[PDB]
C-alpha cells in the first residue's frame, strides 16, 4: 500500500545498561492485569 | 472390625502430626491408594467422633475438603444414592451440633465445597436441603448456627440458581439483620465479609449494586469496629471491593474515604492496619480515578498523612559504614508512604496533586530536623512521574533548590538530594539534561570527588549514571575530559582500597558510570581507552571470591560496553585477553543457581562481544550457546493451591500468589523470568547478527521459541519469541527450500493461533508484524487451505472487534464520571486499536504481494468489513487504512480487481480532496497505482482523476509540513498516469505544468519513480523537457541539483546512475555546461560534483 506506510514501528522503544540503582522500579503494586487468565 | 481400622487411622494421623520424612513417605503411600468411598465414610466417621484430639479432627476435616475439591468427579458419581444422602445428612448434622468454632468453620468449608461441586448443568442447586438449612440457620437464636450459615454463605457466595427471582430480598434482609447485633461482634465481622464476598462474586451487575447500597453504612461500621480489635479481615475485604468493583462504593464513597482517613491517622493501630487504610484510597485512585477526583478534600487531607508517614525514619548509626545495597523493607512507614504517594500522583494526575503537595514540600524543605528535609526530597522524587506535564514549566526553581541540598550538614539529606536529582533526570528526559547539564554535572562531580561518607558518593555516582544515560552525545563531548578525570582518579583510589579493605559499594557505581559514559560517547572514548582497560581487567582477574560477584559482573559489562563503543579496530589488541577472561569466568561460575547475579551480565557481555567481533565470533559460539540455551528454557515452578492452603505456605521464598475465582489460589515463582527474557532477547540478537552462521543452532531455537509464544507469565519473552520468527527463517534459508519449509511448518500454525488469542495489544501487534514479515520471506505457497481459513476467521474477528470497540468507548463516554483524563485514556485505547488495524493491513499486504490474483476468493469474506472502513462518516484513521488495503488489492491483484472496483473506485476518486492529509495520500497513491498496474480497464477513470489531482496540487498550503506528503504522492500519481497511460492525458499540456512541481524530496520511493520518468523523457527525445535547442536544459539541471540532497540514494541506485549519466551526457561540450552551471548556487555546484563522483 506504499511500502513506506507499512512495517513502521513508531510506538516502540529500547534501551541498554540494565540495573540503574536510582529508579522507580519499586512497583510493588500497579501493572496488575493477570495475563495468565486461563484454567 | 472397624475398631482396628479407626485405631490405624488415628495412629497415622498422629504420625502426620510430627512426621519427618520416613512416615511422611509411608503415610502418603498408604493414603494415596485408599478407596474413595471408604475414604469418604472413614473421614465422616472421624469428624463425627468427638473423642480423639482436636488435631486429628482438624486434620481429617482438611483431608475431606481437599479430597472433595480435588477429585469430586471420582468419589461421588456412580455410587448408591443412599450413601450420598447419608453423607449429606451427616455433614448437616455435624454442622448443627458442633460447638468449637474452628471445627465448625472447617465443616462449613467442607459443606460449601460439596455444594459448589454439586451444582452442575446451567446452574441449579441439587441440594435444596442445604439451602433450607442455611435459611433456618441464619434466622435462629444460637450464635453458632448463625456463624455456620454466614461462613457457608461467605465460602461459596452463590449457592443459588434463582437468587434474583425470589431470594435477593431474603439475602439482603439476612445480611442487614446480621450487621445489626451488639452482643456478638463476631457476627458483624462475618456478615461484613459475607457481604463483601457476595458483592465481589456478582460482578458486572448494576441492578444488584444499586439494590445492595443500603448495606454500605453497616459494612463501614463493621470494618471500623473490627480494625480496633487487631483484626484487619474486613479491611482486606474493603480493599478488594475498591480494587475490583469501586462502583459499589459510589452511593457512600465520601463516607468510606473519611473512614480510611481516620484509620490512616490513628496512631494506636499498628503499621499494617494504617497501611491498608491508606491503600484503600490509593487503590481507589488507581482504579476509579474519575470517581475520586470529585472529592478533592479527601485527597488534600490524605497527602499530609502520607507526608507524615515518610518522616518516620529511625536514626541509624550503622548507615555510613554499610557496604551492601540492603533491601529497603516495603513494610516500614516511610517506604509505604513514598510508594503510595508515587501511585496516587500517577493515578490522579499532576493537575490535582501538584498544587496541594508543592506547598507542603517547600515548607518541609526548611524544617531543621533532617527528617522533614529528607521527606520533602523523597516526595519530590516520588511525584516526579505523575506530575510530569505540570512540573515541566516549574523545573527551574525545583532544580535550583534541590542542587542546594547536596551541600548539606547531614549525610542522609545529601543522599536524598542525590536520589531526587537522579530520579528527576530519569523522569524528565531528555529535557532535564539539555537545560541543566552545566550545573547538574558540576554539582554531582563535586559531591562524588570530595566526600567522607561512602554512601553519598555511590548515590551521586548513580545519579550521574541516570543523568548521562539519556544525555544526547552532542552536548556531552565538552564534558568528556572533565568526566574521565574525576572518574579515573576515584577508580584508582577505590581499587586501591578494594585490595586492602573490602569496600565495593562505590566502586561498582563508578564502574557503571564509566560504562555509561563510554556507551553514550561511542567513538569519542578512544583517547581514554588506555586509561581504563588495564585497571578494569585487573578487577576481573581479581574479585574471584564470593560477595564480589556483582562487582565482577558490572566490570565485565563495563569492559564489553567500552569495547563496543571504541569499535572493533581499537578493541582488537586486548580482545584475546578479554576473551580468555570471559571464557575462564564462564567455565568457572557455571555451578550456581539461576538467580546468581553473573547470569544476566555474562549473556549480554557475550552478545556485545558478538556484535563487536562480527563473523570472527563464530569460533566461540559452541561455548556461549550452552548456558544461554540452558537459561533461555527454564520452566517456572507453578502450583494451583486452595485459598485455605495458600495461607499455610507463608514462608514466601519468592512465591507470587493470585486469588483465583471460587476459593482457589494460583501461584508462580518469579525467580528467573527476567533472566529468561534476557536470554530470549540475546538469542534474537544472535540470530540477527549471525544470519547464515546461525544455521547449525536454528532448529533448537525454533523448537524453543515456538512454544514461548504462549508464555503469558512474561511479556518480554513473548515479544522476543515473536521477533525471532523471521530471523530464524533467514538463518535457515541457507540449507535450501526444504529446510525453510520445515521451519515454516513449525512456526505458521503457532503464529496464526497466537494472533487470534493474545490479550496484550503491544505483544499482539509485534506478533502480527512478525507474521507479516515471515509471509514476506516466503511467497507463493506459504499458506495451506487450513491456514487460509483460520487467518480469514481471525482477521474478520479482529475487524469486528475494532468496529465494536468504538461503540463500546462511546458508551463509556456520557457516563456519570467523565473528564479530560478519561478522554485521554480513551484516546490511548483508540491509538492501540489503530495500531492493530495497521498490523492487519500489513498482513494483508504481505499476503497480496505473495499470492497475487489467486487470493481474491479468500479476500471475498473480508471485503464487507474493508468496505465498512471506508464509510464517509468513519474517522480518518479507519478510512486511510481501508484505502491502503484497497490500494494493495489494486497493485497486486489486477487486472481482476475490476470486480471490486464498484466498492472503492468512487470513494477513491472522492477522497483525493479530503481535509485529512493521510486520506489524501492514500487516495492519491491508489489513483497512481491504478494506471501502473490496472491495464486497459481503468482507462476512462484516469481522465476524471487527472483534473482533481492537479486541482489538489495547485492549491495553496500544499508544501507545508503536513500536506507536503499528500502533494508529493499526487505528483507521483500524475506522473505515473502520464507515463503508463499517455493516450488519455494530453501529455503535451500537463507535462509543462508537471515540470514545475518537480522535484520530490521527502517521499523516497515516489522520488525514484518520478526521476525514472524524467530520465525516460530525457533519454528519448525532445517533448517538453528539451524545447528549442537546449535552452530548457538549465531548469532541469537546477531541478536535479535541488533534488540531489539525500533524495536519490548515492549507493548507485539504478535511477541515480541514469541521472548521473545524463549529467555526463551533457558533459561533452563545454559551451552548454558552462551556461547551464553559471546560474547555480555553490551548494548546487557541489551537489552536481558529488552526484557525478558518486555514479
Amino acid at each position: 500500500g506504499g511500502s513506506t506506510t507499512h512495517f513502521q514501528r513508531k510506538r516502540r522503544v529500547r534501551d541498554n545498561m540494565t540495573k540503574k540503582m536510582i529508579t522507580q522500579r519499586t512497583i510493588g503494586k500497579k501493572k496488575q492485569r493477570l495475563n495468565k487468565r486461563s484454567y | 472390625a472397624a475398631a482396628a481400622e479407626q485405631q490405624q487411622f488415628y495412629l497415622l494421623l498422629g504420625n502426620l502430626l510430627s512426621p519427618d520424612n520416613v512416615v511422611r513417605k509411608q503415610a502418603e503411600e498408604t493414603y494415596e491408594n485408599i478407596p474413595g468411598q471408604s475414604k469418604i465414610t472413614f473421614l465422616l466417621q472421624a469428624i463425627r467422633n468427638t473423642t480423639a484430639a482436636e488435631e486429628a479432627r482438624q486434620m481429617a476435616a482438611v483431608l475431606l475438603r481437599r479430597l472433595l475439591s480435588s477429585a469430586f468427579d471420582e468419589v461421588y458419581p456412580a455410587l448408591p444414592s443412599d450413601v450420598q444422602t447419608a453423607i449429606k445428612s451427616e455433614l448437616l448434622m455435624i454442622i448443627q451440633m458442633e460447638t468449637q468454632s474452628s471445627m465448625r468453620k472447617k465443616v462449613c468449608d467442607i459443606a460449601a465445597e460439596l455444594a459448589r461441586n454439586l451444582i452442575d448443568e446451567d446452574g441449579n442447586n441439587q441440594w435444596p436441603e442445604g439451602l433450607k438449612f442455611l435459611f433456618d440457620s441464619v434466622s435462629s437464636q444460637n450464635v453458632g448456627l448463625r456463624e455456620a450459615a454466614l461462613h457457608i454463605f461467605w465460602n461459596f457466595p452463590g449457592i443459588f440458581g434463582n437468587q434474583q427471582q425470589h431470594y435477593l430480598d431474603v439475602i439482603k434482609r439476612m445480611l442487614v439483620q446480621c450487621m445489626q447485633d451488639q452482643e456478638h461482634p463476631s457476627i458483624r465481622t462475618l456478615s461484613a465479609r459475607a457481604t463483601a464476598a457476595f458483592i465481589l462474586a456478582n460482578e458486572h451487575n448494576v441492578a444488584l449494586f444499586k439494590h445492595f447500597a443500603d448495606l454500605l453504612p453497616g459494612f463501614l461500621q463493621a470494618v471500623n469496629d473490627s480494625c480496633y480489635q487487631n483484626d484487619d479481615s474486613v479491611l482486606k475485604s474493603l480493599v478488594e471491593i475498591a480494587d475490583t468493583v469501586p462502583k459499589y462504593l459510589r452511593p457512600h464513597l465520601e463516607a468510606t474515604l473519611q473512614l480510611s482517613l481516620k484509620l490512616c491517622g490513628d496512631t494506636s493501630l499498628n503499621n499494617m492496619q494504617r497501611q491498608l487504610a491508606l491503600e484503600v484510597i490509593v487503590t481507589l485512585s488507581e482504579t476509579a480515578a474519575a470517581m475520586l477526583r470529585k472529592h478533592t478534600n479527601i485527597v488534600a487531607q490524605t497527602i499530609p498523612q502520607m507526608l507524615a508517614m515518610m518522616v518516620d525514619l529511625e536514626e541509624d548509626e550503622d548507615w555510613a559504614n554499610a557496604d551492601e545495597l540492603e533491601d529497603d523493607d516495603f513494610d516500614s512507614n516511610a517506604v509505604a508512604g513514598e510508594s503510595a504517594l508515587d501511585r496516587m500522583a500517577c493515578g490522579l494526575g499532576g493537575k490535582l496533586v501538584l498544587p496541594m503537595i508543592k506547598e507542603h514540600i517547600m515548607q518541609m524543605l526548611q524544617n531543621p530536623d533532617w527528617k522533614y528535609r529528607h521527606a520533602g526530597l523523597m516526595a519530590l522524587s516520588a511525584i516526579g512521574e505523575g506530575c510530569h506535564q505540570q512540573m515541566e514549566g516549574i523545573l527551574n526553581e525545583i532544580v535550583n533548590f534541590v542542587l542546594l541540598f547536596l551541600q548539606d550538614p547531614h549525610p542522609r539529606v545529601r543522599y536524598a538530594a542525590c536520589n531526587a536529582v537522579g530520579q528527576m533526570a530519569t523522569d524528565f528526559a531528555p529535557g532535564f539534561q539539555k537545560k541543566f547539564h552545566e550545573k547538574v554535572i558540576a554539582a554531582l562531580l563535586q559531591t562524588m570527588e570530595d566526600q567522607g561518607n561512602q554512601r553519598v558518593q555511590a548515590h551521586a555516582a548513580a545519579a550521574l549514571i541516570n543523568f548521562t544515560e539519556d544525555c544526547p552525545k552532542s552536548l556531552l563531548i565538552p564534558y568528556l575530559d572533565n568526566l574521565v578525570k574525576h572518574l579515573h582518579s576515584i577508580m584508582v583510589l577505590k581499587l586501591q582500597e578494594l585490595i586492602q579493605k573490602g569496600t565495593k559499594l562505590v566502586l561498582e557505581q563508578v564502574v557503571t558510570s564509566i560504562a555509561s559514559v563510554a556507551d553514550t560517547a561511542e567513538e569519542k572514548f578512544v583517547p581514554y581507552y588506555d586509561l581504563f582497560m588495564p585497571s578494569l581487567k585487573h578487577i576481573v582477574e581479581n574479585a574471584v571470591q564470593k560477595e564480589l560477584r556483582l562487582l565482577r559482573g558490572k566490570t565485565i559489562e563495563c569492559i564489553s560496553l567500552i569495547g563496543l563503543a571504541v569499535g572493533k579496530e581499537k578493541f582488537m589488541q586486548d580482545a584475546s585477553d578479554v576473551m580468555q577472561l570471559l571464557l575462564k569466568t564462564q567455565t568457572d561460575f557455571n555451578d550456581m543457581e539461576d538467580d546468581d547475579p553473573q547470569i544476566s551480565y555474562m549473556i549480554s557481555a557475550w552478545a556485545r562481544m558478538c556484535k563487536i567481533l562480527g563473523k570472527e565470533f563464530q569460533q566461540y559460539l559452541p561455548v556461549v550457546m550452552g548456558p544461554l540455551m540452558k537459561t533461555a528454557s527454564i520452566k517456572p515452578e507453578v502450583a494451583l493451591l486452595d485459598t485455605q492452603d495458600m495461607e499455610n505456605m507463608s514462608d514466601d521464598d519468592g512465591w507470587e500468589f493470585v486469588n483465583l475465582g471460587d476459593q482457589q489460589s494460583f501461584g508462580i515463582k518469579t525467580a528467573g523470568l527476567e533472566e529468561k527474557s534476557t536470554a530470549c532477547q540475546m538469542l534474537v540478537c544472535y540470530a540477527k547478527e549471525l544470519k547464515e552462521g546461525f544455521v547449525e543452532y536454528t532448529e533448537q531455537v525454533v523448537k524453543l521459541m515456538v512454544p514461548l509464544l504462549k508464555f503469558y507469565f512474561h511479556d518480554g519473552v513473548r515479544v522476543a519469541a515473536a521477533e525471532s520468527m523471521p530471523l530464524l527463517l533467514e538463518c535457515a534459508r541457507v540449507r535450501g527450500p526444504e529446510y525453510l519449509t520445515q521451519m515454516w511448518h513449525f512456526m505458521c500454525d503457532a503464529l496464526i493461533k497466537a494472533i487470534g488469542t493474545e490479550p496484550d495489544s503491544d505483544v499482539l501487534s509485534e506478533i502480527m508484524h512478525s507474521f507479516a514479515k515471515c509471509i514476506e520471506v516466503m511467497g507463493d505457497g506459504c499458506l495451506n487451505n487450513e491456514h487460509f481459513e483460520e487467518l480469514g476467521g481471525i482477521l474478520k474477528a479482529k475487524l469486528e472487534e475494532h468496529f465494536k470497540n468504538q461503540e463500546l468507548r462511546q458508551v463509556k463516554r456520557q457516563d456519570e464520571d467523565y473528564d479530560e483524563q478519561v478522554e485521554e485514556s480513551l484516546q490511548d485505547e483508540d491509538d492501540n486499536d489503530v495500531y492493530i488495524l495497521t498490523k492487519v493491513s500489513d498482513i494483508l499486504h504481505s499476503i497480496f504481494s505473495s499470492y497475487k490474483e489467486k487470493v481474491l476468493p479468500w479476500f471475498e469474506q473480508l471485503l464487507p468489513l474493508i468496505v465498512n472502513l471506508i464509510c464517509p462518516h468513519r474517522p480518518w484513521p479507519d478510512r486511510q487504512w481501508g484505502l491502503c488495503i484497497f490500494d494493495d488489492v489494486i497493485e497486486h491483484c489486477s487486472p481482476a480487481s475490476f470486480k471490486y472496483a464498484e466498492y472503492f473506485l468512487r470513494p477513491m476518486l472522492q477522497y483525493v480532496c479530503d481535509n485529512s492529509p493521510e486520506v489524501r495520500q492514500a487516495a492519491a497513491y491508489g489513483l497512481g497505482v491504478m494506471a501502473q498496474y490496472g491495464g486497459d480497464n481503468y482507462r476512462p477513470f484516469c481522465t476524471e482523476a487527472l483534473p482533481l489531482l492537479v486541482r489538489v496540487i495547485q492549491s495553496a498550503d500544499s508544501k507545508t509540513k503536513e500536506n507536503v506528503n499528500a502533494t508529493e504522492n499526487c505528483i507521483s500519481a500524475v506522473g505515473k498516469i502520464m507515463k503508463f497511460k499517455p493516450d488519455c492525458v494530453n501529455v503535451e499540456e500537463v507535462l509543462p505544468h508537471w515540470l514545475s512541481w518537480l522535484p520530490l524530496h521527502e517521499d523516497k520511493e515516489e522520488a525514484v519513480q518520478t526521476f525514472n520518468y524524467l530520465c525516460d523523457l530525457i533519454e528519448s527525445n525532445h517533448p517538453i523537457v528539451l524545447g528549442p535547442n537546449n535552452t530548457n536544459l538549465p531548469k532541469i539541471f537546477s531541478i536535479i541539483a535541488e533534488g540531489e540532497m539525500h533524495e536519490a540514494i548515492k549507493h548507485e541506485d539504478p535511477c541515480a546512475k541514469r541521472l548521473a549519466n545524463v549529467v555526463r551526457q551533457v558533459q561533452t561540450s563545454g559551451g552548454l555546461w558552462t551556461e547551464c552551471i553559471a546560474q547555480l548556487s555553490p551548494e548546487q555546484q557541489a551537489a552536481i560534483q558529488e552526484l557525478l563522483n558518486s555514479a
